[PDB]
Order: C-alpha cells, then structure tokens, then sequence
C-alpha cells in the first residue's frame, strides 16, 4: 500500500565511459569492458517541495505561458 | 552598481482577457477596453534558490555528462 | 535484488556497476536501450512536472483561484511533490520492467487518500496524462530537447510500455 | 525609463508596481512594438526556472569538472549561488527588453559584477558558456516558428524583439568575459 511517507525511488544513471573521475562505489567487481564506467544508482528518498519554491513555480504558471513542445491548449 | 543584495526586478505580466477573477490591484485610470484586463506587475525581490533545487540540477547534471 | 531492498529494508542507496550493472541488463529486456529511455526521462524531470502541472492550471485556471486545490504555496508544493513521487515510481517500473512495486507503493490506496482528501481526479488524470506524453518523447527522442548521440534504433516497444505504466497510474486514480 | 518601476529598479521598496489599463495602453506606446514586447517578456520569465537550470546543467556536462570537489559549482550552496546568479542576469535582461533599455542591466546588474566574480574565482569561460545558453533559450522562445497550434500568442514573425534580447545577453558577456 501507498504509505504516505512521500518515499519514492531515486534513480540516478552515470553513463561516464571516458569520464576521468575514477569510479570508487560498485561493489561487485569488474566486467572486463565499458560497463566498468557506467552505474545505475538506486535510493529510496523523501520527496519535498519547499513553499517558497511552490510560490516561485506558481508565479511562472499564472501568465499561461509555455515551453517549445506540445499545443497551445489554454483558453486564458 | 551591482548592490550585492541578490535583488532582481521579478516581472510579472498578467495578459488576463476573458478572465472572470475581476482585476483589482490597479487603481490607475482606465482604458475603456482590453487594456483594463492586463497588467504588468513589477517588484523588487531577492532571488533564492533552494537545497532541493540545487539538488535536482546536480543529479540532472551527472545524469546528462559522459565525459 | 539490490534495488528491490533499496525500494521497499535496505535504508541506503544501490550502486549497480560494472560486473553488476553487466549482470543487471541479462535480466531486463533491451537492457541499453531501456537505461538510455529512463534516463531520457529521470534527466529531464524537473521539466516534465513542471510543464504537467503548468498545463493542468492553464487548461483550468480554477485550480489556483482562492477555492481551488492548488491555492496556497503549501497546496501547490504537495501538488508538484506528487506529480515528481509519480514520475519516480513510473521511471523505476521502466528500469526494473515490472508494475509491481508501482502498483504496491504507489497506487494501491491512493484513490481513496485522495478522495478524502477532495485532490480532484480529473485534474489529476491531466497532470499525468503530459507526464504520458513527455515520457513517450523523451523515449523516442522527439522533445524539442534531445540527445545527441545516442546510437540510432528503434524504442517504440520500451515506449509502449512506459505508455502502459502511465496507464496504471490513469487507472488507479481516475 | 519606466516611472512607474523607479523604485522597484532602485531595490528603495519591496513593494509591488502596476501598470494595467490607460497607464498600459501609455506603455506600449512609449515603448515599441508594445504587444509583441510584452509577448516576448512573458514567454522568457514564465521559463525562467527551466531556462536556468538547463543553462547550468549545459554549462556542467560540457565541462564536469565544475561539480568535481575543486569546482565552483560543487556544494549545494556554490550550485544554488550560481543558479541564483543565472535568475537575477536573467531577469535584468528580461527589464532591459520590457523598457527596451539596456541601462538599468547595466548599472544595477553588471557594473562592478566581474570584479566580484574575479575575487571569488568564479571561472569567467564557464559563466559566458552559461550565459550563451540562456541567450539560446530566450531567441528561441521569442523567435518561435513553430505552428500556429503550438503558440501562446498570435503568428507572427518576432525576429527583431529576438535581436534585440540577444544583443542584451551579449552586454553581459562582454561585461564578465
Ligand atoms: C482568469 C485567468 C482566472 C480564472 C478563471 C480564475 O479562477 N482565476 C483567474 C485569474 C487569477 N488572477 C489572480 C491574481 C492576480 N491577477 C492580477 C492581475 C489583474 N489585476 C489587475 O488589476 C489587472 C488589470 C488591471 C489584472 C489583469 C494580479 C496582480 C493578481 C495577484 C497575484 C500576483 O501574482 O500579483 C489569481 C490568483 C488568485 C487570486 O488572487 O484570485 C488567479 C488564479
Ligand atoms: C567525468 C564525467 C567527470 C569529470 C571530468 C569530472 O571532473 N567529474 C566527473 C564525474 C563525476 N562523477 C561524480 C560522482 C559519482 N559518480 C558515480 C558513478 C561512478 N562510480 C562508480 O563506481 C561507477 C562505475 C563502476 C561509476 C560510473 C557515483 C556513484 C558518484 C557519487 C555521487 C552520487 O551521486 O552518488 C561527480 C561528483 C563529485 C565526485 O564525487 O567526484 C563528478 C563531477
Ligand atoms: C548536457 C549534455 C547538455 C544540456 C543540459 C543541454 C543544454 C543546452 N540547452 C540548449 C538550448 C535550449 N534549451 C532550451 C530550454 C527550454 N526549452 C523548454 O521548452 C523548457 C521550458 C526549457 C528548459 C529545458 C531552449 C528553448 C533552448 C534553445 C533551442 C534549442 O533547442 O537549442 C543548448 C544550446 C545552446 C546554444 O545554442 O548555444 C544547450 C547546450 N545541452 C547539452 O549538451
Ligand atoms: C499552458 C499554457 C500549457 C502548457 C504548459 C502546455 C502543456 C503541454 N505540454 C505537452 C507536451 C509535452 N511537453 C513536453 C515537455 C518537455 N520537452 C522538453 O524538451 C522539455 C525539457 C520538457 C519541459 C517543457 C514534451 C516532451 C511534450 C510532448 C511533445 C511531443 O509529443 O513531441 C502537451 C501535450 C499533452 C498531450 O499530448 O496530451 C501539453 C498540453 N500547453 C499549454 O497550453
Ligand atoms: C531509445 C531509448 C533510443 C535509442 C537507444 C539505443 N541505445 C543503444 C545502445 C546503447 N546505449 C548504451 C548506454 C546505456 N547502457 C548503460 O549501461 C547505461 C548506463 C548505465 C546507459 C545510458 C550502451 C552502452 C549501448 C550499446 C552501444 C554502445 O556501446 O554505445 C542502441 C543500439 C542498439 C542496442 O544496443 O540495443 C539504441 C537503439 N536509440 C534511438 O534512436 C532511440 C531514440
Ligand atoms: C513574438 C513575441 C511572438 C508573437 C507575438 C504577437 N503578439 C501579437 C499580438 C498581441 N499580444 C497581446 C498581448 C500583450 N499585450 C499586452 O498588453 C500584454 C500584457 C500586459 C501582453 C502579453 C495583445 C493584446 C495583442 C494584440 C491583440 C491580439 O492580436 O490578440 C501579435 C499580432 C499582432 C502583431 O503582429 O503586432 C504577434 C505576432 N507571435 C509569434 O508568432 C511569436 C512567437
Ligand atoms: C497535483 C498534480 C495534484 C494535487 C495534489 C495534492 N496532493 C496532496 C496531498 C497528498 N498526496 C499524497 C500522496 C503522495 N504521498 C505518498 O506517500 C505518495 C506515494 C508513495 C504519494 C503519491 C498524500 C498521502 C497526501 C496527504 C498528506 C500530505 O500532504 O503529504 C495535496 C495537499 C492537499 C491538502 O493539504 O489540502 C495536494 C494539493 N492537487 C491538485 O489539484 C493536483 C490535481
Ligand atoms: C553560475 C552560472 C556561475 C557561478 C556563480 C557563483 N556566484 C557566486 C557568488 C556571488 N555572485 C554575486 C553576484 C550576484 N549578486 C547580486 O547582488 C547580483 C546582481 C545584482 C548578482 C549577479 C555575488 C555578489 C556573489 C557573492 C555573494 C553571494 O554569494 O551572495 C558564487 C559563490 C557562492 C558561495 O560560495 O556562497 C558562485 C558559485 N559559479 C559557477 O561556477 C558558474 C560559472
Ligand atoms: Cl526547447
Ligand atoms: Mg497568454
Ligand atoms: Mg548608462
């Protein structure tokens, strides 16, 4: 069941293949290729939006405008 | 001169005709026509960014970067 | 495994790399190209809540009038927090390539918290519906931004099925 | 200069200014082009949280070391501090093209700002590769040739408003360069 903690997973993907930052977190060994520059990280994190956050995104969304993609479907 | 303060004139233009949320926060004359629903509103605020935004644009950062 | 005690008992984060990450895409389908499609959507998130919850309001300006339920920062705060929860939990279906823990950690019971709460669904189904449209872009690499250089095929198939798990979340709370 | 704003420009209040009904009418003809003026304005600030953190994000992924341990945007405080940074030269040239005037950007906004980035080590090709961004995003909001289905406004060719914003991003980069 949803458990209203606000928990949801994180996902991060590091496709880093040439990247001179040395990899130091993988934890099982080393496949003998390109896939030992490369990550998906897993967390379980709280997810939160301050309201002085909320009141900046409302101040943008108010005028009715939009990004480059989709149709115009407002009517204000 | 650049004040240091982080201030910035924040804009907000408010095209509203055929909104039924009667405008009210100008008192100046009116028009006589569309002008009387639309306003531009200016105000000094300081900008703040937030932990949380920082945040996103980091994971967004790792995630897009290869090399 | 590793990610499953991570997203239900295990309190800190997986690092799936090099021989794990070889052996985690033995057990996905297409695994390359379905790391390449949710990171087309996790990179750009930000964007796809913010443009979902902007349209949901521009088709229905009530929603921030003093009686609707995106009025006040706390409100409109809960409101953007819960499209980016559902988009979490979409993308991880993608990665794992199962509904399972969205169905179990997301969707079961939140109809009724949200009836109770008097969120309104059909605003709801809109907000997720261009999160749908989104993802379908970011997947096939059609949004006005793009990647550059990922190798050229075919993820119509891993973009029917992101379609699918935001068809889920439709269903659960229309 | 827009008097209605004097105060607002001089950071003297916090309080709000308005201009609607025959001071608007007023406005758009002492400026030029008033409608697609006031069109072009809005189409960039209401985007400004995306343009900026693509700005960022752009200028990061074209060079990770700014978000290795030694650079400048490393911490969640320097990120959020350049961020900010990228909002506030956003919204002094979303003024300058609301008054069709580049001295408030100029006085308020970049004299004297190289030489706070020079003491602080704010690396001067990262923050042009930042500002370049945003220039990119606003010409294109602003000079949108998409269909008529696409746009919040009526078609209509806005190449010149894009100029115009373009040639204010461009005083910032030659200020901070
Ligand atoms: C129509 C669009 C709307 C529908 C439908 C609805 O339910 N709400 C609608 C609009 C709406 N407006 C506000 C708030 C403000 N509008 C203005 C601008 C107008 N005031 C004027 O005097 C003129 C012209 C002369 C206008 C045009 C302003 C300044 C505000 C206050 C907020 C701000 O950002 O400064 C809202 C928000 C809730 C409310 O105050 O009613 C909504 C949703
Ligand atoms: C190349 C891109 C980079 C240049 C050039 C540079 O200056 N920094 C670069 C990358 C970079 N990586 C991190 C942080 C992390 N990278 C990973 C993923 C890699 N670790 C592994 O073990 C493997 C594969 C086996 C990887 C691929 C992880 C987990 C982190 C830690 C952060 C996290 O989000 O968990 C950074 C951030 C600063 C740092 O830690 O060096 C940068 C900028
Ligand atoms: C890292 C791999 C990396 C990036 C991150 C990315 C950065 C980048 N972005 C552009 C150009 C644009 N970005 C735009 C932003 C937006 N469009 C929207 O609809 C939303 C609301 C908003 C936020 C995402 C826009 C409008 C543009 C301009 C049009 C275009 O697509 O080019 C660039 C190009 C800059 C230039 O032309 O010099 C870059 C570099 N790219 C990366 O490589
Ligand atoms: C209010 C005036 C209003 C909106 C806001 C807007 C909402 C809207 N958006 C879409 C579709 C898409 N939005 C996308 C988002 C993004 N693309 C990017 O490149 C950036 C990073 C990001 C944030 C802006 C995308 C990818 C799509 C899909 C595009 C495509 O298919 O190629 C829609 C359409 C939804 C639907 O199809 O059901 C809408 C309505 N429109 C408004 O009027
Ligand atoms: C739909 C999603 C796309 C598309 C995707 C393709 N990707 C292909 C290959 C490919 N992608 C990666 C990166 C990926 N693997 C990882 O392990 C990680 C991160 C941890 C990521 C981000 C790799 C390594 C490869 C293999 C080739 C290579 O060495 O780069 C691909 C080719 C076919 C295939 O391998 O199955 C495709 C089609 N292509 C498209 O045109 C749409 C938009
Ligand atoms: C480039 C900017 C755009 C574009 C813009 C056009 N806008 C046109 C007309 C127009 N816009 C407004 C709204 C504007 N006036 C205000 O007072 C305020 C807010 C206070 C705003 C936001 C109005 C009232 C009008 C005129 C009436 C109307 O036609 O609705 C317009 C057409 C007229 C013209 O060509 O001068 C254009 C072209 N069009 C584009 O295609 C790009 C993306
Ligand atoms: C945005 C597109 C919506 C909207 C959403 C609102 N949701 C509010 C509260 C709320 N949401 C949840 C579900 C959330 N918590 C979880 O743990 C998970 C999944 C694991 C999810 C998806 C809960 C449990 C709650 C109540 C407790 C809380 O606030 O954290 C909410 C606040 C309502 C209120 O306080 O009055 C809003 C506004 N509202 C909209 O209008 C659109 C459709
Ligand atoms: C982002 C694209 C940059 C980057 C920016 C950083 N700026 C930092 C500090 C800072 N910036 C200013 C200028 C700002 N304040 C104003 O009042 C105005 C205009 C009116 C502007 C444009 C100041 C005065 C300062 C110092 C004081 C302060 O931060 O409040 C900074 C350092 C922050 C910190 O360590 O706390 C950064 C990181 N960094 C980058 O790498 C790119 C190029
Ligand atoms: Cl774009
Ligand atoms: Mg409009
Ligand atoms: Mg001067």
């Amino acid at each position: 069941a949803m458990d209203k903690s606000a928990k949801a997973p994180q996902i991060t993907i590091f496709d880093h293949r040439g990247c001179s930052r040395a990899p130091k977190e993988s934890t099982g060994g080393k496949a003998g290729g390109q896939d030992d520059e490369m990550m998906v990280k897993v967390a379980s994190t709280k997810v939160t939006v301050s309201e002085s956050d909320a009141a900046k995104k409302l101040q943008e969304f108010i005028t009715f405008e939009k990004g480059i993609d989709g149709p115009f479907t407002s009517k204000n | 001169a650049m004040d240091k303060s982080a201030k910035a004139p924040v804009i907000t233009i408010f095209d509203h005709r055929g909104c039924s949320r009667a405008p009210k926060e100008y008192t100046g004359a009116k028009a006589g026509g569309k002008d009387d629903e639309m306003m531009v509103k200016a105000q000094s605020v300081k900008i703040e960014v937030s932990t949380g935004t920082a945040e996103g644009v980091l994971a967004t950062s790792l995630a897009k970067m290869t090399k | 495994d590793a990610f499953s005690r991570v997203v239900t008992a295990d309190s800190k984060a997986a690092y799936v790399g090099g021989a794990d990450l070889q052996a985690l895409k033995k057990f996905i389908s297409e695994g390359n190209k379905r790391l390449d499609s949710v990171n087309s959507i996790v990179s750009n998130a930000s964007c796809i809540v913010s443009d979902a919850v902007s349209g949901m309001i521009c088709e229905n300006p009530s929603l921030i009038s003093p009686s609707g339920n995106c009025y006040t920062n706390r409100r409109m705060a809960a409101c953007l927090r819960d499209g980016e929860i559902i988009l979490r939990y979409v993308s991880y279906a993608l990665l794992s390539g199962d509904a399972s823990v969205l169905e179990d950690r997301c969707l079961n019971g939140l109809k009724e918290t949200y009836s109770s709460l008097g969120v309104p669904a059909n605003s709801n189904a809109r907000a997720v519906s261009i999160m749908k449209a989104c993802a379908v872009a970011f997947v096939n690499n059609t949004a006005s931004q793009k990647k550059l250089s990922t190798p050229q095929g075919d993820c119509s198939g891993l973009a029917s099925e992101v379609g699918g798990y935001f068809d889920k979340v439709t269903a659960a709370i229309s």
